[PDB]
């Protein structure tokens, strides 16, 4: 049966060595929690999750498949990527972050020792952050009621305008 | 303490040093390539489309040097399976324990009837990037409005299957904004090809496809398949024998492994060379592993994602060899994106797994496949950012 590492690094091609992929879109998956990632593939195996690429690759693999490779990214040490950001908006995304997404994504969701099941926002690409709330928005893939509310909640209160803030936050912690 | 020689630094041989060399240190890994600067082939079609540069294709070989990889810029003339000696064009003898051969395609210019090599600097292939991307460029560039530019691709297997028409659709976004009154003729060897629906939904929605105004037309083989040309007065013929004059012709020919897989003994009467598949060792001289364009590995495609992924079975089967331990249980992934314009991308991709007696790669059932037919213009639009995404990580992964 292949190795973690046999599985794994053909991830490489799409989300650079060891998980910290070199942008400008797709995500940096290195040091994601293991509950996170193997849920994640799952879900674009059977399709819960719509995509434009992972349910074709998910589908090619077993569930152990899976938790070998949460084991293979978990060890790795994920890096905040160098890229552009908005310092204007800065700290009023901090202030929309504080607000409405921290509770959940604590200290913006880093991968913290003594955090579990964390979903990585702080310095992950900005492109893949707006794709995945277009994602959330338009429901092709599922949120819990808790953040949903406060994404509406955060959009009813500051529009577009206070997503670019939060992008621009999220992007500015590297 | 153990001995490699990588022959080609392209993305199969690049990575395969790389990959044996982090594995276990203690290797010594001589990479033996020609050419001081490689330049991808995958993302030309973005340089001759204009909507990138020239100089972002190249990749240096500092990366692997800081690995350990000793890289030496010379050709391989020759390899002695039995002395285990690697022979170069500068004289130079390299003794190996394993040696890994990636040394990409040779094109068959003159099985078109007028081509040669020489002459590729008059109607360029660009099926190996660097100079001829630029030449094809800058006959574009140069091109009169209302000129054709024609696309011959070769019959299968040759390298990159949806290359050709990625290229057609990046000549016709050019054109759209800067030539509107030309128009690029495809003229095929082959009945379909590579992702063929999805490039003509695309095709009739960015170009005019099957309209008299059309940017792009397509000519099935095999009756279109180009088989004479005449470099001087700009025509090709066709096998059906239709004449097609043009201001631009890219003539993709025929191809098999490259000339040094041939001379030392590693191909078979397809002209590629047999591998077993889990280790990518030669089948006929043992010792030497195959990977990259010049093996058979069907059905991955001949690509750079399928390189870069049998040089890491390559590289953990002779790390494991070389220590006495047995090989472990291959995985193998592809995938190859085309942009057809800045806000429409398509891709097909395969996972694969060993068949159950070890004898033949599969794509895992139920998985894989293409952009569908019908996909959306969210899709569409993401595609391409993730095509540039998978350009910067794989050539950082190969190289870096
Ligand atoms: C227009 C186009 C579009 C493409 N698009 C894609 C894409 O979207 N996705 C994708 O995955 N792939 C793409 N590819 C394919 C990719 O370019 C090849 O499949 C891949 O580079 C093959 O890797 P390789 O190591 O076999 O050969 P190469 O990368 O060509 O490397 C072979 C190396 O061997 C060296 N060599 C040859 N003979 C000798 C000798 N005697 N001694 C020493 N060294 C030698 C050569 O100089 C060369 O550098 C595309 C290709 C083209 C042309
Ligand atoms: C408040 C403004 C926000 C923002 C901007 C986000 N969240 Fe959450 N989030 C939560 C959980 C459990 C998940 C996993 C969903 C699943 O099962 O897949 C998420 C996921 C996200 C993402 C996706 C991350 C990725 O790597 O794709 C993003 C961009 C996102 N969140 C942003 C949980 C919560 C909450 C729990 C009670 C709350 C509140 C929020 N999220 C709020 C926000
Ligand atoms: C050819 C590209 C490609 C390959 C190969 C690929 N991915 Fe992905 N991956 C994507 C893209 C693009 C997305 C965003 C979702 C989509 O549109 O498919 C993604 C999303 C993900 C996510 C979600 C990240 C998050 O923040 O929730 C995980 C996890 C992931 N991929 C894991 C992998 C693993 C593990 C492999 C390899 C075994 C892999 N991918 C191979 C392109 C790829």
């Amino acid at each position: 049966e292949p190795t973690a590492e046999m599985l794994a690094n053909n991830c490489a091609g799409c989300h650079g060595t060891r998980g910290n992929s070199a942008g400008p879109a797709s995500p940096s998956i290195a040091q994601m929690d293991p509950a996170v990632f193997v849920e994640v593939m799952e879900q674009f195996k059977s399709g819960e999750i719509q995509s434009t690429i992972m349910g074709r690759i998910a589908k090619g693999y077993s569930t152990a498949d899976f938790q070998k490779m949460a084991e293979y990214f978990k060890q790795q040490t994920y890096q905040p990527v160098k890229q552009s950001f908005d310092k204007a908006l800065v700290a009023k995304g901090t202030k929309l972050h504080d607000k409405y997404c921290e509770k959940c994504h604590v200290e913006s969701g880093k991968p913290l020792a003594d955090q579990d099941e964390y979903h990585i926002l702080a310095g992950q690409w900005t492109p893949y952050l707006r794709y995945a709330i277009e994602d959330f928005r338009a429901e092709r893939r599922p949120m819990e009621k808790k953040m949903a509310s406060k994404l509406k909640e955060l959009l009813k209160a500051e529009g577009e305008d206070g997503l670019d803030a939060l992008f621009a936050f999220y992007a500015s912690q590297q | 303490g153990r001995k490699v020689v990588v022959v080609g630094g392209g993305t199969g041989g690049a990575t395969a040093a790389k990959y044996i060399k982090l594995a276990d240190p203690s290797i010594e890994v001589t990479l033996i390539e020609p050419n001081e600067t490689y330049y991808t082939c995958y993302m030309s079609n973005e340089v001759i489309g204009g909507d990138r540069e020239l100089a972002s294709l190249r990749v240096g070989y500092d990366g692997l040097r800081a690995h350990g990889i000793q890289v030496v810029h010379d050709s391989a003339l020759g390899i002695d399976p039995d002395k285990k000696l690697v022979k170069t064009a500068g004289g130079a003898e390299f003794a190996y324990d394993r040696c890994v051969v990636a040394p990409g395609i040779d094109l068959l210019y003159d099985k078109i009837e007028g081509y040669s090599e020489a002459l590729a600097a008059k109607l360029p292939h660009a099926w190996k990037a660097g100079e001829q991307t630029a030449l094809l460029r800058r006959q574009l560039e140069s091109m009169d409005d209302g000129g054709v530019v024609i696309i011959a691709p070769p019959a299968p297997p040759f390298r990159c299957p949806p290359g050709p028409y990625e290229r057609a659709s990046q000549i016709a976004h050019y054109l759209k904004a800067h030539k509107s009154k030309s128009k690029v003729i495809i003229l095929d060897n082959s009945q379909t090809f590579s992702k063929q629906a999805q490039f003509t939904k695309g095709w009739e929605r960015l170009y005019g496809f099957g309209t008299e105004n059309a940017l792009i037309e397509w000519h099935p083989g095999p009756d279109a398949a180009v088989v004479k040309t005449d470099t001087e007065a700009m025509t090709v013929e066709t096998s059906f024998g239709e004449t097609f004059k043009a201001a631009v012709i890219n003539l993709i020919p025929p191809q098999r492994a490259g000339k040094i897989a041939q001379s030392a003994s590693l191909t078979n009467d397809s002209g590629w060379c047999p591998v077993d598949i889990r280790t990518f060792e030669s089948s006929l001289q043992p010792g030497i592993h195959v990977i990259g364009d010049a093996c058979n590995a069907a059905p991955m495609p001949k690509s750079a994602y399928s390189a870069n992924s049998q040089a890491k079975v390559a590289a953990a089967a002779v790390v494991a060899l070389l220590k006495g331990e047995e090989p472990g249980t291959p995985s193998y992934l592809n995938t190859c994106y085309s942009i057809l314009a800045p806000g429409y991308g398509i891709s097909i991709a395969a996972v694969y797994r060993p068949n159950a007696e070890g004898k033949a790669i599969e794509a895992v059932p139920d998985s894989g496949g293409i952009t569908p037919v019908d996909a959306p213009d969210w899709v569409l639009e993401r595609e391409v950012q993730y095509a540039h995404s998978w350009y910067n990580n794989i050539v950082h992964d190969t190289f870096g």
